[PDB]
RNA sequence: GGGUGAUUAGCUCAGCUGGGAGAGCACCUCCCUUACAAGGAGGGGGUCGGCGGUUCGAUCCCGUCAUCACCCACCA
RNA sequence: GCUUGAGUCUCGUAGAGGGGGGUAGAAUUCCAGGUGUAGCGGUGAAAUGCGUAGAGAUCUGGAGGAAUACCGGUGGCGAAGGCGGCCCCCUGGACGAAGACUGACGCUCAGGUGCGAAAGCGUGGGGAGCAAACAGGAUUAGAUACCCUGGUAGUCCACGCCGUAAACGAUGUCGACUUGGAGGUUGUGCCCUUGAGGCGUGGCUUCCGGAGCUAACGCGUUAAGUCGACCGCCUGGGGAGUACGGCCGCAAGGUUAAAACUCAAAUGAAUUGACGGGGGCCCGCACAAGCGGUGGAGCAUGUGGUUUAAUUCGAUGCAACGCGA
């Protein structure tokens, strides 16, 4: 219910998931889904497609809940920064402003030393 | 061929109905260069199968062509080459007497389409609409 | 011999108001998987633990048996 | 005695040069919340791990540690190791500007002394990340490894210790001499700065290259050309930078440094091929799309093998197996 009017969309792509949270400029959240919450477990949760229809079940569920603009978080690469306000204006509801919101250290924390 | 073009050098159509189409279907069910018991049984078939759904010739496999058509694997040559090659081997399958009658078995149940037909496209069709990432 | 949840596909099981019982894990057979992973496809051995009681309708609730399994068990 | 080699003064300039002290911001993790529900994360694909006790995400408030994006760049400083947020205190160097000042004071330097990355060691803190050893899950035939999940010593600081490396430019130090080209940095004498610019002279660095030199690659005013001084070092590979003795030390180990024994090669560069789970470009029924077959049934032929008196011999991956027939 109570007919928010506008709202906040983080999303998280990684390297292997993406995440869409919505929420409001507060912090205070309505719904989520994930690429893995629509099923395909493994290597083919971390595709484009995959993430647009989690947008589809994402912006299910979380109808009757007045919605009508919002802005748009983003952090991490990957496919997630690409496919999921296309799936946002198929819904067709208006973007106010897109934000990279990807987190950045100044080369704080020392990352692993990985991938051989 | 990895470095030409098709030209698709070409054959001649039908006798009776005069559909190139049906010239390229007895191509498929004939094996060993047999034209006539390919014909006897498609002419034979043919005619049950109109008697068999009391409307016309061309679009009573129309029809089942159309019904039996997939989406990707696509060019619309192979998809109608394909169909013809799954109603085919579909009534290949059947435990009945003759071909012309298992290949009508199979057609009727393509007209009411749920058929072996399109049980045999509906895997590939399966894949289509369940597997949209790859490009 | 006392209480209650409980006995249901191969398994633990889960879905309930007197209305259309199963998602997942296991077994054997293909296109694709170069191959084993993955995928869909269609392959199933409910007599829902038994008897009877029901209402224009039972896994559905009740009476008992059987039976896996939880609490405490006397003083003399 | 002289002043050109080194040195001083005055004015300056640039700079992550060094030691100490403090401070700021993004982020990881942890603590406490609020929202919100069925996953998060992980890989080539899976699993261990966290999550209905409510994880991941998400807004806030806090704690603590470490490193300072962008500026940042063959850009600068230092003799070498190396040094990056900002500010303050102390301090060493390089270069430029014309003068004034002493008068060969200089070069090199075994032994000597000092500095010296990272890992480690003793003592006291701190411990957020990352991570040797370790445990689990994976792969595998095996995995004491590559990958994932964690995670102790360590990486930070204070003081001390061993003084090692591909510590490189694999090129010791100083001074002078013989053509060029294009950059970057920092100075100063000048230009109507009357145009961000351009003109000379200095310092340093990076690249292409002439003669020369070298066995070739290549070096190329910063030489591996031409000289001069001084020092360290090599004498075939392997034993071996090992032992024995000494010196040093908490040990780990360092430094100096042999002999016997064995071989006739070991190596540097370069050429031509071959190969590459090296790249680019192509070609073929090589593969994908088809269609019909074999291997499974019975028989013909042939090989291997066995036994037999002999089962004549030859051919063996394709490219031998209805072959010499
Ligand atoms: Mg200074
Ligand atoms: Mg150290
Ligand atoms: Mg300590
Ligand atoms: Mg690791
Ligand atoms: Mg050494
Ligand atoms: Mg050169
Ligand atoms: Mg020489
Ligand atoms: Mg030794
Ligand atoms: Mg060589
Ligand atoms: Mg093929």
């Amino acid at each position: 219910r109570k007919q928010v009017s506008d709202g906040v969309a983080h999303i998280h792509a990684s390297f292997n998931n993406t995440i869409v949270t919505i929420t409001d400029r507060q912090g205070n959240a309505l719904g989520w889904a994930t690429a893995g919450g629509s099923g395909f477990r493994g290597s083919r949760k971390s595709t484009p497609f995959a993430a647009q229809v989690a947008a589809e079940r994402c912006a299910d569920a979380v109808k009757e809940y007045g919605i009508k603009n919002l802005e748009v978080m983003v952090k991490g690469p990957g496919p997630g920064r690409e496919s999921t306000i296309r799936a946002l204006n198929a819904a067709g509801f208006r973007i106010t402003n897109i934000t990279d919101v990807t987190p950045i250290p100044h080369n704080g924390c020392r990352p692993p030393k990985k991938r051989r | 061929p990895r470095r030409r073009v098709i030209g698709q050098r070409k054959i001649l159509p039908d006798p009776k109905f005069g559909s190139e189409l049906l010239a390229k279907f007895v191509n498929i069910l004939m094996v060993d260069g047999k034209k006539s018991t390919a014909e006897s049984i498609v002419y034979s078939a043919l005619e049950t199968l109109a008697q068999r759904s009391g409307k016309s010739e061309l679009e009573a496999f129309e029809v089942a062509l159309e019904n039996v058509r997939p989406t990707v694997e696509v060019r619309p040559v192979r998809r109608n080459a394909l169909a013809m090659r799954w109603i085919v081997e579909a009534a290949r399958k059947r435990g009945d007497k003759s071909m012309a009658l298992r290949l009508a078995n199979e057609l009727s149940d393509a007209a009411e389409n749920k058929g072996t037909a399109v049980k045999k496209r509906e895997d590939v069709h399966r894949m289509a609409e369940a597997n949209k990432a790859f490009a």
